[PDB]
């Protein structure tokens, strides 16, 4: 019996037929092959197909077991710590690229007002070459959106005033090739907040809603409301243990002296899928050193 | 025999 799947990119779609015994691996690597990526550590097959829950699937076991064409997402799972310093192919740095400009137009990367508009200069540096009087002139850059929708409206400008501010940074980015538009977009969100961080909805001992962050570095824990600010800081050197049993997680400090933080998950795949990008990020993590 | 078999592929260049 052949199943149906769609996998899209940032930039691409591919509709494949499995069967039953087909592996996660062997829809990945089909993946990479065709769109020519070798760096492949990053990158993972996500999809909202849980019943609710947005899951990685897993390369080793087979495409038929856990499901909502069967849609999967191609996108980046890990984050390097220097963007500039790791992602070696113009291929990996453009689909981090594209992945990330998605998340920051789209408001889920909260993003001050100077940077959307200078980052909004980059995009545009990337996708219309030089700024040229003659060839962009008046309206060049309505149809685009280039600034994230709660920038605007926190703000009190037109979009024919959010295209100028804009344009007179496009225009400084004269000489600057494409791919060299992509890294420079990279080398600004890298410094975001919220850049980078897998969030879980969890809860404390005492029921009170909290957010965890798990990142390239280790583990955060948020207040619902500040997304951006960790309330407490895992570094992964500052870890002592990290265990879940069902719906109860906990992370031991390496200080002796200092207390365990206990937090609950809504469910037990909610944990699973917390420790592994605990340990798929440590491993990278340890990996660079 | 189980490798996936691609029947579709769009490429956005912009």
């Amino acid at each position: 019996k052949p199943i149906n799947v769609r996998v899209t990119t940032m930039d691409a779609e591919l509709e494949f037929a499995i069967q039953p015994n087909t592996t996660g691996k062997q829809l990945f690597d089909q993946v990479v092959k065709t769109i020519g990526l070798r760096e492949v550590w990053y990158f993972g097959l996500h999809y909202v197909d849980n019943k609710g829950f947005p899951t990685w699937l897993k390369l080793d076991k087979k495409v038929s077991a856990q499901e909502v064409p069967l849609q999967f997402k191609f996108r980046a799972k890990f984050y390097p710590e220097d963007v500039a310093e790791e992602l070696i192919q113009d291929i990996t740095q453009k689909l981090f690229f594209l992945q990330v400009k998605e998340g920051i137009l789209s408001d889920e990367i909260y993003c001050p007002p100077e940077t959307a508009v200078l980052l909004g200069s980059y995009a545009v540096q990337a996708k219309f070459g030089d700024y040229n009087k003659e060839v962009h002139k008046s309206g060049y850059l309505s149809s685009e959106r280039l600034i994230p929708q709660r920038v605007m409206d926190q703000h009190k400008l037109t979009r024919d005033q959010w295209e100028d501010r804009i344009q007179v940074w496009h225009a400084e980015h004269r000489g600057m090739l494409k791919d060299n538009a992509m890294l420079e977009y990279l080398k600004i969100a890298q410094d975001l907040e919220m850049y980078g961080i897998n969030y879980f909805e969890i809860k404390n001992k005492k029921g009170t809603d909290l957010w965890l962050g798990v990142d390239a570095l280790g583990l955060n824990i948020y207040e619902k409301d500040d997304k951006l600010t960790p309330k407490i800081g895992f570094p992964w050197s500052e870890i002592r243990n990290i265990s879940f049993n069902d719906k109860k997680f906990v992370i031991k400090p390496i200080d002796k002296k200092a207390p365990d933080f206990v937090f609950y998950a809504p469910r037990l795949r909610i944990n699973k899928r917390i420790l592994q990008l605990c340990m798929g990020n440590h491993e990278l993590y340890m990996r660079r050193r | 025999d189980s490798e996936p078999v691609l029947k579709g592929v769009k490429l956005h260049y912009t």
